[PDB]
């Protein structure tokens, strides 16, 4: 069997401007097999109301998915994307870098 | 428009 | 530029827990337009692009029927793969296809493909003549002999060179108001110190359709292809795309480095500096 560990990227749809409505994106890609759990956090806490794209895959057969929720960024709240997959010893968290 | 034909490996 | 219809099927089994999950997703160029997901009490092929509301209702019924019937043969196929590979009934496995057809801007067919994957590895493909089969191992070879006996490739060639083509054209026209559009990137550069006497330049490109783009860093002209770190082209989630490429620069030399962004939506290659 092929097992691939997922690449993970957190970003906002539009550029972050506090108090402005936006969408928080967690793109995971290049993984196999297709079972994966993806969570989005506000200050360490799971966000309810999260959606994802339909399961698709690339030219090398690995899968990708886009998880996202509405949010309004603040000079205060910090965010992160937490992901679990068979190829991972522990769940991986990567934080939102507004100013990346 | 998906193909009606779908083969058995 | 050119155009394509591309389809992607995934079937995953979950032994003990009932029947396999089967998902279909379909794209024209870089916009998804249909989906089929079998995890429903009554799954239906459904639109995912608004212009798809123009199809006559018989379409959704006919498409839903073919998907279920395909989902069924993928159950068979997964079970068959256990025999070919002498695997146990215990674990969950994956079976996939991807296929499609390409068309010039003028609307002329020029490429087709068909491919098959077991547990994430190449299984059997259709060669580019759309007539013969490349079987990746001794197991797939059993499927290769079957499909020559039954002359499978002809139905495949037929679909790929005819129905696929006729249909992509109709979709393109039906979604003219967006599909033949090309929004340009909206670029900008960002400054983050990377060391005492080293800094990182990051060249951004947001909001662009289609997803093909070139971000190149130049220093006085010559590319920094081996000294740039691009990130995967990612989706914005609204049908646009994003990318960035970044170079780490000896401090104070920013003006040396320049970023060229080519895109179908750019009347002329944008250039940018921090």
């Amino acid at each position: 069997m092929i097992q691939r560990t997922p690449k993970i990227q957190v970003y906002s749809r539009h550029p972050a401007e506090n108090g402005k409505s936006n969408f928080l994106n967690c793109y995971v890609s290049g993984f196999h097999p297709s079972d994966i759990e993806v969570d989005l956090l506000k200050n360490g806490e799971r966000i309810e109301k999260v959606e994802h794209s339909d399961l698709s895959f690339s030219k090398d057969w690995s899968f990708y998915l886009l998880y996202y929720t509405e949010f309004t960024p603040t000079e205060k709240d910090e965010y992160a994307c937490r992901v679990n997959h068979v190829t991972l010893s522990q769940p991986k968290i990567v934080k939102w870098d507004r100013d990346m | 428009f998906v193909p009606f034909n779908s083969p058995n490996i | 530029g050119s155009h394509s219809m591309r389809y992607f099927y995934t079937s995953v089994s979950r032994p003990g827990l009932g029947e396999p999950r089967f998902i279909i997703v379909g794209y024209v160029d870089d916009t998804q337009f249909v989906r089929f997901d079998s995890d429903a009490a009554s799954p239906r092929m459904e639109q995912r692009a608004p212009w798809m509301g123009q199809v006559e209702p018989e379409y959704w019924d006919q498409q839903t029927q073919i998907a279920k019937d395909t989902a069924q043969t993928f159950r068979v196929n997964l079970n068959t793969a256990l025999r070919y590979y002498n695997q146990s009934a215990a674990g969950s496995h994956t079976f996939q296809t991807m296929f499609g057809c390409e068309v010039w801007a003028d609307g002329r067919f020029f490429h087709g493909y068909r491919q098959y994957a077991y547990d994430g590895a190449d299984y059997i493909a259709l060669n580019e003549d759309l007539r013969s089969w490349t079987a990746a191992d001794t197991a797939a070879q059993n499927t290769q002999r079957k499909w020559e006996a039954a002359g499978e490739a002809e139905r495949h060639r037929a679909y790929l060179e005819r129905e696929c083509v006729e249909w992509l054209r109709r979709y393109l026209e039906m979604g003219k108001e967006t599909l033949q559009r090309a929004d340009p990137p909206k670029a900008h550069v960002t400054h983050h110190p990377a060391s005492d006497r080293e800094a990182t330049l990051r060249c951004w490109a947001l909001g662009f359709y289609p997803a093909e783009i070139s971000l190149t860093w130049q220093r006085d002209g010559e590319d920094q292809t081996q000294d740039t770190e691009l990130v995967e082209t990612r989706p914005g989630g609204d049908g646009t795309f994003q990318k960035w490429a970044a170079v780490v620069v000896p401090s104070g030399e920013e003006q040396r480095y320049t970023c060229r962004v080519q895109h179908e939506g750019l009347p002329e290659p944008l250039t940018l500096t921090w």
